[PDB]
């Protein structure tokens, strides 16, 4: 609650603060915020936002929704004779691709880190990155 | 035989087939099969494969064409409901499409007239009332999936669209779905579209399903509730949903359980229920013991995981209020069942060693249980230590030994539940049956499916020679109508006939020689045993093949050649496992009772001078009790709910090829793809025909100058299919498997032109239809990217 | 200047369901996507274990880019009209891999009423529009 106003004060530039810095800091909270989130904000104060909307989009941030069965689809969705396993390949191929597509360096990265092997448990890569 | 070559004979670039010879079929139990492509330059004797499904090497080896089965490459198994609708029908790609449309949570799927049902061990919410509306009040059923829903819709449209009777079967292996489907085809049965006047006579029978649970079904190695016996109901359900009428049969109950239960397995739940549920008032009353202090009960097996025995007995106390039982009735069933539970905890000694008595610390004890019984304490305990022998003329007064008199006190337990279950079957009965009896009913049946163990006894033979009865439904409802059928468009039956079990009927039933025949007059003989009813089996039953002795214990097995296979059985026992039925001079004493309850237990049981008369045994009134069942259901028309375990884990999503194939086998699934394949297959109206195989020939069909019954001929004639592949029919075009198939050949021929434009078309839609589906993913990816970035800033 | 890499590589991952190798059977379903077409020899002639980069190479060397769909309709020829349940008579004589839902979605996408005849030259234009 008090790390609002202190990172809030690191990035600010004359009382407001811009999207791309706002969206950092509510990662440094614990936030996962989608171009989404930044498009539904942008849509209502501009790129740069004072103290009291930057609150308003780390209330935005807030996914609660967020689970495992929730972020497993698309990889559920690939996994067509459901062992609950993918390639290291397929995985990236998807992150790549689709949605707020991640560096093909992004994704071998945060695949790697979760595991050594080519086949990943993407219900367990999941339940991990939501930690 | 596998087309994978070209007329040059070369292997067709990319040709799959599915293989039985693979490392990942010798390393995995679960695995039967898997797909292979072709590598060019096969040769015709002998194939080089690759393994493509499960993933693999990519090494190439090579395979016998005997061990190539054809694959349906390029068909989405959840496009269709039936399995006869695909191009290929071998054991590999059945059960493919089965194991596709399972993993996709669609476990219902038909084999005409079989409905298949795989358990999915797991709750998929397509029983709730938003289901039963939706197969109810649907506009078209056909544009519906399958589903019990689909039979239970159809049953009750068939009795009440031509007033005939129908009998719903559902069966399968222990721990396979039988009773689940039986218990949501009555809940679809008792929905009503507008309301339910004999709403109290329905609130019954489905009062009834937690009861009989209760009492007849209990934790098995392979069912947590299993249902230990035979299951026929007799419903009257209004054309707009809702039961008014009923009638419960059970039969074959497991008497055994009662007293001696194996490891990992309980009693009936009933006893379980009632000991952990019972509240202070209940347990001081009947002088109650916790679950592990019973003799009767296995005191480690006592709990059941995902079962909560304590809000099960809340239910059940509930039901039998609601099957029109009064607090006394309910009273006088609980203390049955604590004299029950408090006989078994009596000992006997022997009093020397001559003959036996009660154990002092004991007596207290014994005299307990027959209050709590509503029994003669002293009569009764002169039973189980009387022995009246008829040596010579004279009645000779004497004694029983300790062995003897545990084995009368434990046939006294035995009969006294198995009746107590009886009874509330006869009361709810009164409750609901129809004044006159049934003119139109609705019959269902939850049989145990066809059983192979490692070693089969007396009760396996009871259950596969009912088995036996309903295959014979099945074949030959799949005559009959079939025939009726090519009758009613005036077409030679001749080329139809199937296999009869009828030999194997004869050996099992057959009055003077069968089987049960040899097992009743053995019995009934004045010193006959084990070996010598196996004996006079195997010389009395050489004229007919299905009956042949042992190889490994010749005297004390035997073997009968079923129609799924041959299945051994072990003679031990079998002449005591069908004399296990109370003693006539005990069943007065029970008959004697001041209690209105205990006094309707044994009620016309006729009293037991001389030795078993023919009526007394299990096996004797058991072929009564199945002919009397057989002829109402062959009176009725019959509908197959077939169930499959797909592993013996108990686990969601957990195919086992193997164990799986066994079923198919046993359910004659396969056989029923066997049976609609045969003859003239092919059946459809002349216009019908018309719109399909137009382009055969494009000439006779564009043509107003004939008829539609002619337009067919002409075009038939036209195309090259032999007479002997297609009959005319007076409505409908009959054209043999083999014939439609070929036919389809010619047509593709003819739009040779077409086949680029089509590929082109088809393939850009498809391309477009998976886009889509990746779009429904996207906001879900978005959150796993979201969140990848959010534990890339914690660095 | 049109490059096709982002579509094309997208389609392989549709079809090859993420992983980077793509079966025979599925690359034909691919190719044919784009509206390409191989003569038995050409097939034949293909690597046995076709990947990405090799699809991306052969695609670039095939995709007809002044005109995909020539199979559909040449506009180099000339009788390019068909009654509706004609063209799905075809359509299933063939054995499609398509449902009545995807039949009848292709039929209001391209043909606008239900005017009796399907023109091939319309059916071309709407799946360019698509690509
Ligand atoms: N349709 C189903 N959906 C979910 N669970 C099921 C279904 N059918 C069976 N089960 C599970 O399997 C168990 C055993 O099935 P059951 O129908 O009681 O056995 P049986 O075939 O011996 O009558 C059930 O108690 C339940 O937990
Ligand atoms: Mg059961």
């Amino acid at each position: 609650e008090s790390d609002v106003r202190i990172y809030f004060n690191e990035k600010s530039s004359g009382g407001k603060i811009s999207i791309d810095n706002a969206s950092y800091n509510a990662r440094k909270l614990g936030l996962a915020p989608s171009s989404i989130d930044e498009k539904k904000i942008k849509e209502l104060y501009g790129d740069n936002l004072t103290y009291e909307q930057y609150l308003e989009y780390l209330s935005i941030c807030v996914h609660d929704k967020d689970n495992v069965e929730e972020l497993i689809k698309m990889f559920a969705h690939f996994d067509n004779n459901c062992t609950g396993y993918l390639t290291k390949s397929q995985m990236k191929n998807i992150l790549t691709t689709w949605g707020d597509a991640l560096t093909d360096q992004e994704a071998i990265d945060a695949l790697n880190a979760f595991s050594s092997e080519d086949n990943i448990d993407y219900k367990l890569f999941c339940e991990d990155i939501l930690q | 035989n596998v087309e994978a070559f070209d007329k040059s004979g070369s292997v067709f670039k990319g040709y799959q087939i599915w293989t039985d010879i693979s490392p990942t079929i010798e390393n995995d139990p679960n695995i039967m099969f898997v797909k292979c492509v072709v590598q060019q330059g096969s040769k015709k004797e002998k194939l080089t494969v690759v393994q493509i499904d499960p993933p693999g090497t990519g090494t190439p080896y090579d395979i016998d064409p005997t061990h190539a089965w054809n694959c349906n490459s390029q068909v989405d198994p959840m496009s269709f409901g039936d399995i006869g609708l695909l191009n290929h029908t071998n054991i590999p790609c059945v059960l493919d499409f089965l194991k596709h449309r399972y993993l996709k949570n669609q476990i219902y799927t038909t084999a005409v007239p079989l409905i298949v049902a795989i358990n999915p061990y797991k709750d998929l919410g397509n029983t709730t009332n938003e289901w039963i509306r939706r197969y109810r009040d649907t506009a078209d059923h056909t544009k519906l999936p399958p589903h019990v829903f689909t039979c239970a819709r159809e049953a009750l449209s068939n009795l009440h669209g031509v007033n005939k009777s129908q009998t719903i079967i559902v069966s399968g292996e222990s721990g396979a779905g039988k009773t689940e489907a039986t218990k949501q085809i009555m809940r679809y049965f008792a929905s009503s579209k507008s309301g339910n006047m004999d709403l109290r006579i329905q609130t019954a029978i489905m009062a009834a399903n937690p009861v009989l649970e209760a009492f007849g079904n209990a934790k098995t190695i392979r069912n947590n509730n299993s249902s230990r016996f035979g299951r026929f109901m007799q419903l009257v359900i209004s054309h707009e949903g809702g039961i008014r009428y009923g009638s419960v049969v059970a039969f074959l109950l497991e008497k055994s359980r009662i007293i001696t239960q194996d490891d990992n397995e309980r009693s009936y739940h009933i006893f379980y229920q009632f000991l952990k549920g019972a509240n202070s008032t209940m347990k001081s009353k009947f002088g109650l013991k916790g679950v592990t202090e019973y003799k009767l009960l296995n005191p480690n097996s006592t709990e059941v995981s995902g079962v909560d025995d304590v809000k099960d007995f809340e239910e059940v106390i509930e039901s039998l209020k609601n099957m029109e039982l009064s607090e006394s009735d309910i009273e006088v069933i609980f203390s049955i069942v604590a004299g029950i539970l408090t006989l078994g905890n009596v000992r006997l000694i022997e009093k020397q060693s001559d003959a036996a008595a009660i154990m002092d610390e004991d007596m207290g004890v014994f005299n307990k249980a027959c209050e709590l019984m509503y029994l003669d304490p002293e009569l009764i305990k002169r039973e189980i230590l009387i022995k009246v022998t008829v040596a010579g003329g004279t009645k000779i007064e004497g004694r029983w030994n300790k062995n003897d008199a545990e084995v009368l006190k434990s046939s006294l337990c035995k009969a006294m539940y198995e009746k107590l279950f009886l009874w509330i079957i006869r009361h709810l009965n009164s409750r609901i049956e129809p004044e006159g009896g049934f003119k139109t009913f609705m019959g269902m049946l939850d049989i145990f499916g066809f059983e192979v163990f490692k070693n089969n006894s007396l009760e396996q033979l009871f259950i596969n020679i009912t088995n036996e009865m309903l295959q014979k439904n099945f074949v030959d409802i799949v005559f009959e109508r079939e025939s009726k059928l090519y009758k009613d468009e005036g077409i030679s039956t001749a080329e139809l006939k199937y296999t009869s079990n009828k030999e194997v009927i004869n050996v099992l039933c057959e009055k003077g020689k069968s089987v049960l025949s040899y097992l009743e007059d053995q019995c009934l003989a004045p010193g006959g045993t084990d070996e010598k009813f196996v004996s006079s089996c195997a010389t009395n039953l050489k004229e007919n093949n299905k009956f042949t002795p042992a190889k490994v214990a010749s005297n004390k097995n035997f073997i009968i050649q079923h129609t799924i296979g041959p299945i051994q059985y072990c003679a031990e026992s079998f002449l005591l496992k069908n004399k296990d039925v109370l003693r006539g001079d005990l069943v007065e004493v029970i008959k004697d009772s001041p209690n209105p309850i205990v006094q309707q237990l044994f009620e016309g049981q006729v009293i037991e001078k001389g030795k078993i008369a023919k009526g007394s045994l299990i096996g004797s009134q058991f072929l009564n009790q199945l002919t009397s069942l057989m002829n109402l259901i062959n009176s009725t028309e019959p509908h197959f709910i077939r169930c499959i375990k797909p592993n013996e884990n108990k686990k969601p999503l957990e195919w086992c090829e193997p164990k799986i194939l066994i079923q198919l086998h046993a359910l004659s699934i396969l056989e029923a793809l066997v049976l609609r394949q045969l003859g003239y297959s092919y059946r459809r109206t002349f216009e019908e025909f018309l719109y399909q195989y137009k382009f055969v020939d494009i000439a006779a069909a564009e043509d107003s100058s004939v008829e539609n019954q002619n337009k067919c001929v002409n075009i038939l004639k036209l195309s090259g299919l032999s007479e002997s592949m297609y009959k005319i029919g007076k409505s409908m075009v009959f054209l043999k498997q083999e014939g439609a198939k070929i036919l389809t050949k010619i047509q593709r021929e003819k739009l040779v032109e077409w086949e680029n434009c089509v590929s082109v078309i088809e393939a850009a839609i498809l391309k477009h239809k998976y886009k889509q589906k990746v779009n429904k993913n996207i906001p879900s990816l978005l959150r796993v990217q979201a969140h990848i970035r959010k534990k890339m800033v914690a660095q | 200047a049109s490059d096709m890499e982002e579509k094309f590589r997208e389609a392989f991952i549709l079809f090859s369901s993420c992983s980077d190798h793509i079966e025979m059977y599925k690359f034909f379903e691919l190719m044919n996507s784009f509206g390409i077409i191989l003569t038995n020899d050409e097939k034949a002639a293909l690597p046995n274990d076709i990947n990405m980069d090799y699809w991306l190479n052969f695609a670039k060397k095939h995709y007809n880019y002044e005109q995909p769909f020539k199979h559909i309709n040449n506009v180099n020829e000339q009788n390019v009209q068909i009654k509706i349940d004609n063209f799905l008579g075809i359509m299933k004589a063939l054995d499609t891999r398509l449902t009545e839902s995807d039949l009848n979605i292709l039929l209001q996408i391209t043909n606008p009423e239900n005017k009796s005849t399907l023109n091939l030259k319309t059916v071309s234009q709407k799946l360019t529009e698509s690509i």
